[PDB]
């Protein structure tokens, strides 16, 4: 069962506890001016957070998918994505690049945002949240290939020394694996 | 109020003169003709005129005041007139 | 009385318990293979933040502070930090430059990052950051001016639409705020 | 009165019709699958890029205006903004620089985001966005002074020929009108 | 049929009727001074930006194809093109990129530059305006193969939070299609 | 104590005006209804009055002083007066 | 007419000096050699000689006329004379 | 048998003894304020430049490598690395680059950066430092394939002319040495 | 006493013997083939760093100082340095910036090299540095006036997280302390 | 010796105040309790003290000089004072 | 010829100090140990000394002139000499 | 006198003479087939090197002196120039950039160019270059002022360590020496 | 017989009076200060630039080649290098780029460099000292093939109008030769 809105106030208030507990126990106090409302904006924040979890593919499934009989590679790049670290907790930051060779269905650039949207804002993995945006993209389509790439950046090893390193997961389906001349041009097109 | 102070920007020959501020004289504020205002973002009011300063130091020796310093700061020329 | 490593190991349990509370409320499953960990990973993680906490300029002070009888303004630039908004609990990253007119006294490389390294790893808000990092500076130095320059990205609300979006704040004390000349150097030098 | 949003579900259809009738006027046809929802999208996008008369400073005044007692220049540069050309209905799109001298009151970025957000979508003309953006800084804040720098490009003069072509506007209140110096400094701070 | 001067003249007073009602739609005052030509300049900027309807590759075909018996490929890049959103009328900007191996026959610029404005202007879908560029091409010059690619921005997107991400659509025909090297090196030749 | 130096900044028509330092008359600085302080950063103290220049100008005449020469340097606008 | 106000710029001792606005006295203007001109963008008149400031401060005591106060401003280097 | 803290401690004296006979070895005076603590820092420090002597790669095995049963290539680019030359024990930095085709286990970052660590804090040979890692990672996950690539700049070769001049080195095993197609696809992906 | 070839000579077993220690302490094996030849290879190396201790501003002095009457500004930027940290014997490398308003008499630029290469190789402290080019260029020229500025990366630092990090520092002597005018330009001149 | 030359930098209610030149009055620098160096790099020798300027301006007096002139150039304020 | 203007640049305590233009006194010039010259690029001549400031006006009291005004322009420093 | 052809063509021995004999100097072979015409090519190219001998700024002077009443700084930059370095023989290279004020006569790109050509077409020292055509501008237009910037890189000092090292000298000249505004603004408008 | 340092001794003289002949063939005056000691320093600069005379392969050799049974790839790029023109007697500077394949001997930066700088300093032709390097390399490792790559400007094309325009060389041994892949690899990893 998706997260639902019900869920979110009903929590809220445990999660604003939580928080202010671990305001004390860094030593602060939740008191301070700048601390007062601090516990429910950060429950709130973590809430923005992880809002895919009250989503599915499916509320986007139907919606904008036109036939213009295309059957040529589509690539929809440099699509920025916020994420969090789900061992740590703390966001890792960058880019999705997508591409698939449709078999006359054509995703809109809407519905594609939507898909990547629910499944960055969850605690993730860079390697899973690769592969659900792919298979989230042909289940979408029923495509001859699709590839995707997500090169992104973790606080929780940045602020630890890092800001510039990157970590690059890729997941190429269909003629984007089998084919390498495919995967070649995917490439191509987006590494610029 | 024997001091008065006057004032022009970037160039003398032509207007307009800063003659006053939110306590100025209000009588001789408007011998000299001048108008009241504020400035968006500025927290205080300026009589001015469209005057060059040069006609404004001729009205105000006729009231009596006299031109004891002149100077300039930033793009600003600024002229100290002592009354008695 | 500043944090100790002892605050830190009584704590550590109330933090992780409060971790694992935030991790149900948000709808996950703190059984997950992947987050059995995350509630002690996110707690040390949270208290790295905050290690600032338990330091204070005296444990700098005295240290390395050597007098070459230098007269002439002095300037660090491009020194990474990482800290946290106090509002949301989010980090904001970036840079800080410090330039000051020694009177003898010089600060060494070693001093400086802690000096940055005590104030940034705390709950902050960039001004008062700002404002810290120059009164340091002052007191362990008695300085004929300082100036201060952090430009950051707040995280906060970059995972809310931004990335390039900057905060930048300044603290120009003595000479560096009554002479214009020494501000203007100070801010060419470093806007390099 | 602002705009509310029973009035954009009572004008919605009337939207709708106007574009459906310039479909037709252009030559196209209003049947073609790929025209059929056209004229809800056109209207319903047409409402989102001018969602900010249903807005007022009023809103966002009260809510987050937190006292560090600073007193020195902040500034928030490169806040992406996308308006609407009032003579021609066809968007210009750039970036707003923000800059403030304080008096105590400081201001939260997501305040400032918003203020931004309420003058530019709107049909407008790009020295009333400048001009708007500053006076609310000064309602909210009360500040020594303010300058609002926006530099943007207009597709409707581009899509005529320009891509490259930018207009810059500007908006000086306080100590950034009468001070050349603290205006020099927020020009330097922000042209990086 | 193709749309005439006539048609434009007959539907200018359609448009600016639908304009003035759509400004009153969105609660503006369409007597202010700013907005009073506004239906007519808007009006007149959507028929420029869909000119192409009133045009074919017919009145270009014949002029300019000189036969400089060249029968190696020849690329033009970088070419501008700003196209409208048939979903929401809002435009969409990039470059468009031709190859083509010619079977004796070359195509001039003036010809070329012609056949993707008569394509570019009009409310379209960006694979739908690629392939029709390549057909052009392949039907005006007989060619041993041709390519197209357009990367486009999507004001209807970036306008909704994204000014960076963009799409990427191609058609590649005769040996473009079936030799993996010309298609290479085409890429190749164009992604600098 | 014959000479004075007093100042503003930015505009002359609004204050606040540097009336005195460290070593001033604490009496004159009292009739002035001057306040002290020192800004943080600064190695000195100083004496500042919310008044415009031309009203503290007024208010001096009557304790005796008189404007010898009037400057501006930087955003600086400053007064060097003279009594006896 | 008491007031007068001329200047140079960048340099001292060389021209041209302005003389005049566009309300100057026409005689006195006429005494000094002085051409009159609007220079393109400028909503205003002057008059300008081409000696240095000091011919024109000499020649400007023989017509009554005494130096009050001298100041730069920017580039440009101010007299403010005085008649009677 | 790993170098361990009691070594340090004991052989502390005896390098800090080895600099100071050093110094006056070069014509300077260990007597000045600026030098009396120079056989210390300098000892210290060149001790932490070999703490990598310290540690194993079984230190860091078992800890972190969860399985998400991911089996497509995982790349981490842009880390950086600071290292000695053995031949001058001058210090040769720049950049390391790891990918690997997982065999359903995957690498944690943090674990990555501890295997670089340790080989990288030893007084080192390029090409040794490169097949170390490589291994490293071969051992701690079994992989189908990993690649290394090192590049950078050697100061005993730069303080003698060169700051500019690079060297790269590299390690392909497994499916990184065999599938040409998995080499280029890696060396495109990280030159970037 | 200048350092004289016969000293490197008598004490290159010395340092020998040292870097051979400072091998052992740090539980290295002397014996290896690839550090055998490391005690002189070291030894040299460091003679090397340290070769300005045998030379004086004197040697330098007389040789190449033509008149051409000059008495404008010259500059020579980017001029490359390599020097050691005193408090760490670890290098700080990068760039010196000089200008000066000659009194008709002009440096070459082989001198002005030397000049910089006398100080920069030697145990050092930025500032010391900075000031000794400073005078070192007073004295050989009598000028009306001249600037140095010098901005580095300290290997020190780096090498403990940075690479990004600089330290400026400037001396300005004669007009260009007294005139900011001329400093302005001397600093616009360099920081292209 | 009928003129004198002070001046301060940056803020005028602290020192260092110069008082002279090289070829300044040995007896009135050491009335005022100035000290005597050449900062490197300029080839010539100056007299400075500590002293806010208003207290300079008060010693001065003492002495029998009075402030003729004061200006602004640069980031420094001058004070030209005649005695006799 | 009752007015002067004379100049330094950059330092106050230290030459040259400019003292006349092309067509000043000959006498005067010499009895200062002017130089004249005309600067490469520059359209006129200039009469100068190697002298500070302070010793030019002392040396000028002696023939006559007080000075009027000081006042600052960019890095020069201008006095303002009359006569009679 | 100026150099003549006469003169070329009665020197053009002695030079082929000369280099002949450097080539057997140096221990080369001045009979292998690869040196046979270089004793010619050398002394032909060192006579184009120095070709500025031949000709003065008066053969230019008359020619193109529009008068477009013109009254305000007109700037010509990045002007490429080669020239030789007098001490050496050997190159130094670099870009010129001229500005001058005025009086009504303007100088024609083609006359400016050959001023340029004229003096850095000899043996040089690059103070020298820059007044010469500081001058030579002066004389031929009669200008309220004129600025001359050179930056160049030395041959003779790149050839032994350097390539990015750069010197650059000024001749300012009227109002670009006594108006600091004017200054400033030149070397804002070329300095880009 | 390599050149000796008696040689250079015996010939200055020589070169001098060839110098010094030159300057008066060119219409100068060999007495005027700034050319008195020119001859020599022309004669000196000379025999430097054609240094590479007095060593051979050999000299180099032995020296330098340490075995870590290391048999993949090796490169050294951005190699500076300064040569002269043998045709002219004008330099040609620019970059070498290197490559390896290993059959257990590696070569040492150092040694590399003396190699490059040998074959360099000559009066060249920029394909054979490409192929002089490969052939070096080859003879002192036996390796498994190697690679050589230079780019370059040639001066006395430059001073002829060209300072954009390169030149690229390249001279591909055994495996580099042979193996397309190696080939395609080098040029990946050196075209950074
Ligand atoms: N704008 C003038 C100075 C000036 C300002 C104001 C009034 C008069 C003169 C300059 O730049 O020199
Ligand atoms: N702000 C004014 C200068 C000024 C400062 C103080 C008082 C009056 C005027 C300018 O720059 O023109
Ligand atoms: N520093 C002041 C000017 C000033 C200088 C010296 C003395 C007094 C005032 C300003 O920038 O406005
Ligand atoms: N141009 C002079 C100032 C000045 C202006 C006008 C007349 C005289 C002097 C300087 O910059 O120092
Ligand atoms: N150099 C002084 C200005 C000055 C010029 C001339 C004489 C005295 C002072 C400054 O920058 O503050
Ligand atoms: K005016
Ligand atoms: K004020
Ligand atoms: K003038
Ligand atoms: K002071
Ligand atoms: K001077
Ligand atoms: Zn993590
Ligand atoms: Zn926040
Ligand atoms: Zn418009
Ligand atoms: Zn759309
Ligand atoms: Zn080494
Ligand atoms: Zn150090
Ligand atoms: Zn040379
Ligand atoms: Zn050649």
């Amino acid at each position: 069962r998706p997260r639902s809105e019900e869920d979110n106030e009903l929590n809220l208030p445990n999660l604003a506890a939580a928080y202010s507990s671990i305001l004390r126990s860094l030593g602060e106090d939740p008191q301070r001016q700048g601390l007062l409302k601090t516990p429910w904006r950060a429950a709130t924040a973590m809430q923005f957070f992880t809002k895919g979890y009250q989503e599915t593919i499916s509320d986007v499934l139907n919606d904008a998918i036109f036939d213009e009989d295309h059957d040529e590679m589509v690539i929809v790049k440099d699509i920025d994505m916020f994420s969090m670290c789900e061992h740590h907790l703390v966001p890792f930051v960058g880019r999705v690049h997508i591409g698939y060779l449709p078999n006359k269905q054509v995703l809109g650039l809407s519905k594609l945002a939507r898909i990547v949207e629910i499944y960055s804002r969850r605690l993730q993995v860079q390697e899973r949240l690769t592969k659900q945006i792919a298979v989230a993209i042909t289940e979408a389509l029923q495509p001859a290939g699709v590839g995707v790439v997500i090169e992104a950046t973790h606080m929780c090893m940045v602020m630890r020394g890092k800001m510039n390193s990157k970590t690059v997961t890729s997941t190429m389906l269909g003629v984007f694996r089998e084919d390498p001349k495919t995967r070649e041009e995917f490439l191509t097109l987006i590494r610029s | 109020m024997p001091y008065l102070l006057i004032s022009t920007q970037i160039r003398m020959e032509v207007g307009p003169t800063m003659v006053g501020d939110e306590h100025s004289d209000p009588e001789l504020m408007q011998q000299l003709g001048a108008s009241k205002r504020r400035v968006l973002g500025n927290n205080f009011y300026e009589y001015y005129v469209n005057d060059p300063p040069r006609i404004v130091l001729d009205k105000l020796e006729c009231r009596g005041f006299r031109v004891l310093s002149m100077t300039g700061v930033g793009q600003t020329l600024v002229w100290c007139l002592h009354k008695e």
